[PDB]
C-alpha cells in the first residue's frame, strides 16, 4: 500500500528543480484556529511618474523616457466612516521603442522611449486603516471583484533653439483586474504588509503620433504624459477576504487583530517526539489495517492540510531529494551504483567479494565490512547483513502480502490528522524521521516447495516446515541465492508467535496458508472476533514505531 | 483501463499550483522588449526657421 | 499594431451536451472494447488536438486544474480523511447506527 | 518494471512546457521587425537650369 | 546574418558511438540478467552519476 | 537445440511463458548452455 506512496513520491522529485530555479529567480535583487469574515467593499485611487533625462550639448539629444513607481494619497469616506490610504505603482514588461534622427549635431534623437502594450502589467497596493487591513498575516484565500478604467494619456512637448517645438500626445490603455496577492510597503520606516493587484491590458482607437516626423498610428500609452493634468484614477469594485486568528482555547474571547509573523516559536525538537509516542499509545485496534490497504496518493496525503501556502508539495518531494543527508535515498543510490556496475565488471569487481553460492551482488556484498560485537555466532552476521540489504530494496521494488511501510504510513497518517499541533514547516522533518527512524528491527519469510525459513535484521533466524511446525538445522548459501531471485514475505508474524498460537488455539489448514503469506484478510479477520496473542503481538508492533 | 487515467489526472493537483505561482512570479521580474529601428534611416529637414 | 485583437465566444453548454449525446448515440461496439482494454497513459489522453495553437501545454495545465474541484475529488477526500479520523482513536462512540 | 519504467519516462511530459517556459521568462529579451517595401519609382528633377 | 550551419553537435556522437560498442562487448553475463528485474525508477537511473 | 539436455516437467511450462528469470538465471549460472549464446549474441545484437 504505502509502499507505492513512498515510491511515487520519491520518483517526483525531478520537480523540485523548477520551484528550486523559480524561486531563485524571483528573489535575485481541536482546530484552535479560528476564521473571522472580511468583506469590506473598497475602491482605489491611482497615479503615474516619469523620468526624463537629457544629453548635454546644443539640446538637440534626448535620452530617455521611462516610468517611475509613484506613491500618492486621499481620504475615503465609505459606510459612513472615515479612512486613510497609501498605494503605489509600477510596471514591468514595457516595450522599448526609438527614434533617430541621424549622427549631425542638429537634428532630434530620442533613444529609449518606453509605451505599454499587451505584454505589461501595472501593481497596485493598498494601505487602509480598519481592523480588516491588521489581520493580513494569517490569510487561507483572498479574492476580488474590479471596475475596468477606460484610462488615457496626454500630450507632451519638447523645447528646441530654433523652429517650432515637437510635441507628442495621445495614450490609452484598458485596463483588466486578475489576481490578488500580498506583499509589503514602506515610505517611511513604516514597514507593514499589504495586498497586491494585477491587471491586464487592452488599448484603445486614438492615434499617438509625433509631429514633423516619419512617425503616426503609433497604439499604446506612452511614458510622456499619462495623467492629462488629472489627479487620480477612480476604480471601485469588490472584495473578500477569510484570514483567521491565532484563537485561544476558549470561545467567549476572540481577538480584535493579529501580531506577527517570524515569531520565534520554532519550538525545540525532541519536544516535538514524545506526544507521537501517547497518540500511539491510544492509536487503534483495527481500523488502522483497514487503512493500510488504499493506496494514498499525493493528493489524498496532503487532502486535509488546511494551510495557507500551496508550497507543501514542493518541500515534501525536497524530502526524498534530500535523504541524501539520511540512509534512505544514500542506500538505494549506493545499491543501484552496486548493482549497475557489478554487471559490467568481469575482469576485476567479479571477483573481489565474499562468497554465497554464486556470483551474486545481493548476498556478498552484503558482507562486505562491518566490525564485529562482543560476543556473537558468524551466520548470525551473515544473516544480519542480507536482511538489511533486501529489507532496505525488496520493499521500495516490489512484493506480495501486506508490507511495513504500509502501516508505517499508517501510522503516520493516524499522528499527522490528530495531531493537534503541528506547522506546515515542520512535517518535511517528521516524514523524513517517521520513515527512517520507525520499523527498527523485522523478520522475513520466503516459501520454497514446502520448505520455509525466516531470518532478520536481529541476529536471529529459524527453518521449519510448511504442513507441520519444528525447526531444522540452518543453512546458508542456498537459502541467500533462493532469496535472491523471489520475491519475500515480510514476517508480519514472526515464528514464536505462530508457534504459541498453533499450540494453544490450534489452526486449520487454509488460515496456515493465508496466515504465513501475509494476507491481511485473514489477519484482520483473526484479530477482529475474540484478539487473542497476536493482538498482543501486533499492538507491541504498532508501540515499537517510536519515532 | 483507466484507472491511471484518473489517477494521473487526480495526483499532479500537486503541480499544477507550482504551475501557477510560477507564471505568476515570472510574470512579475519580466524583462524589457526592445524593438529594432529596421534597415532604414528616418530622415528630414529639421532646423525650419 | 492593432486596436486591439478580439477574443470570440461559444454557445452555451447545453447544445453541446445535447449534440455530444446524439454523437454518441452511433459508436461502434467491438472497437469500443478492443480499445478499452489498453491502459493509455496522461500523455497520449491528449496527443491528438486540433490546431494545437499554443494550447497543448496551457489545456494540459487547464485540465489539471478544474480536475481536482470535481465531486469526484471531493468524495476521496472526505472518504480519506473520514477513515483516518476513524483509525485515529475512539472519535465517535455511539451517536446513530 | 524496466520496460514500465520507460513507458513511465515517456508519460510526464507536462513538464517540459514548463521549464522551458520558465527559461523563457528568465530569457533575453524580445523583438519585432518591420515591414518593407517592394520595387520603386526611380525618379529625380530634371528641370534645374 | 550567419549562415546558419545545417549540423549541430553530431561530431560528438559520431565518434561516441563506436566506444559505446567497444565498451559493450565486454557486459557481464549473469549480473546484468538481475539488474534488470529491479524496477530503476527515473530517479535511481540518474542519480549514481 | 537445447531439448539435447532434458529440462522438463517443470521447466517446460515455465520457461516456455517466458518471463520467468529464476529458470533462465539457473541455467545460466551453472550449465552454460546454448541460451548463453543465444543471449549472447542478443547483446551483441543490440550494437547501437
Amino acid at each position: 500500500m504505502a509502499s507505492l506512496i513512498y515510491r511515487q513520491l520519491l520518483t517526483n522529485s525531478y520537480t523540485v528543480d523548477l520551484s528550486d530555479e523559480i524561486q531563485e529567480i524571483g528573489s535575485t535583487k481541536t482546530s484552535l484556529w479560528k476564521e473571522m469574515q472580511y468583506n469590506r467593499d473598497i475602491t482605489i485611487r491611482f497615479k503615474f511618474a516619469n523620468t526624463i533625462i537629457k544629453s548635454g550639448g546644443l539640446g538637440y539629444k534626448w535620452s530617455e523616457i521611462s516610468f517611475k513607481p509613484a506613491n500618492y494619497q486621499y481620504t475615503y469616506t465609505r459606510d459612513g466612516e472615515e479612512v486613510t490610504a497609501h498605494t503605489t505603482c509600477s510596471v514591468n514588461g514595457v516595450n522599448d521603442f526609438s527614434f533617430n534622427g541621424g549622427s549631425l549635431p542638429t537634428d532630434f534623437v530620442v533613444s529609449k522611449f518606453e509605451v505599454i502594450k499587451e505584454n505589461s502589467y501595472v501593481y497596485i497596493d493598498y494601505w487602509d486603516d480598519s481592523q480588516a487591513f491588521r489581520n493580513v498575516v494569517y490569510v487561507r484565500s483572498l479574492a476580488a471583484n474590479l471596475n475596468s478604467v477606460m484610462c488615457t494619456g496626454g500630450s507632451y512637448n519638447f523645447s528646441l533653439p530654433v523652429g517650432q517645438w515637437p510635441v507628442l500626445t495621445g495614450g490609452a490603455v484598458s485596463l483588466h483586474s486578475a489576481g490578488v496577492t500580498l506583499s509589503t510597503q514602506f515610505t517611511d520606516f513604516v514597514s507593514l504588509n499589504s495586498l497586491r493587484f494585477r491587471f491586464r491590458l487592452a488599448v484603445e482607437e486614438p492615434h499617438f503620433k509625433l509631429t514633423r516626423t516619419r512617425l503616426d498610428r503609433l497604439y499604446g500609452l506612452p511614458a510622456a504624459d499619462p495623467n492629462n493634468g488629472k489627479e487620480y484614477y477612480e476604480i471601485a469594485g469588490r472584495f473578500s477576504l477569510i484570514s483567521l486568528v491565532p484563537s485561544n482555547d476558549d470561545y467567549q474571547t476572540p481577538i480584535a487583530n493579529s501580531v506577527t509573523v517570524r515569531q520565534d516559536l520554532e519550538r525545540q525538537l525532541g519536544e516535538l517526539r514524545e506526544e507521537f509516542n501517547a497518540l500511539s499509545q491510544e492509536i487503534a485496534m483495527s481500523q488502522l489495517i483497514d487503512l493500510a490497504l488504499l493506496p494514498l496518493d499525493m493528493f489524498s496525503m496532503f487532502s486535509g492540510i488546511k494551510s495557507t501556502i500551496d508550497a507543501a508539495k514542493s518541500m515534501a518531494t525536497n524530502v526524498m531529494k534530500k535523504f541524501k543527508k539520511s540512509g534512505l535515498a544514500n542506500s538505494v543510490s549506493t545499491l543501484t551504483d552496486s548493482l549497475s556496475d557489478a554487471a559490467s565488471s568481469i575482469s576485476r569487481g567479479s571477483s573481489i567479494r565474499s562468497i554465497g553460492s554464486s556470483a551474486s551482488a545481493w548476498t556478498d556484498v552484503s558482507t562486505q565490512i562491518t566490525d564485529i560485537s562482543s560476543s556473537v555466532s558468524s551466520v548470525s552476521t551473515q544473516t544480519s547483513t542480507i536482511s538489511r540489504r533486501l529489507r532496505l530494496k525488496e520493499m521500495a521494488t516490489q512484493t506480495e502480502g501486506m508490507n511495513f511501510d504500509d502501516i508505517s504510513a499508517a501510522v503516520l497518517k493516524t499522528k499527522i490528522d490528530k495531531s493537534t499541533q503541528i506547522s506546515p514547516n515542520t512535517i518535511p522533518d517528521i516524514v523524513t524521521e517517521a520513515s527512517e527512524k520507525f520499523i527498527p528491527n523485522r523478520a522475513y519469510r520466503v516459501i520454497n516447495n514446502d520448505d520455509v525459513f525466516e531470518a532478520g535484521i536481529d541476529g536471529k533466524f529459524f527453518a521449519y516446515k510448511v504442513d507441520t511446525f519444528e525447526e531444522i538445522p540452518f543453512d546458508v548459501q542456498k537459502f541467500a541465492d533462493l532469496v535472491t531471485d523471489s520475491p519475500v514475505i515480510s514476517a508480519i508474524i514472526d515464528f514464536k508467535t505462530l508457534k504459541n498460537l498453533n499450540d494453544n488455539y490450534g489452526i486449520t489448514k487454509q488460515q496456515a496458508f493465508n496466515l504465513l503469506r501475509s494476507d491481511p484478510r485473514v489477519l484482520r479477520e483473526f484479530i477482529n472476533q475474540d484478539n487473542p496473542i497476536i493482538r498482543n503481538r501486533i499492538e507491541q508492533l504498532i508501540m515499537q514505531c517510536r519515532l | 483501463m483507466a484507472s491511471l487515467i484518473y489517477r494521473q489526472l487526480l495526483t499532479n493537483s500537486y503541480t499544477v499550483d507550482l504551475s501557477d505561482e510560477i507564471q505568476e512570479i515570472g510574470s512579475t521580474k519580466s524583462q524589457n522588449v526592445t524593438i529594432n529601428p529596421g534597415p532604414f534611416a528616418q530622415t528630414g529637414y529639421a532646423p525650419v526657421n
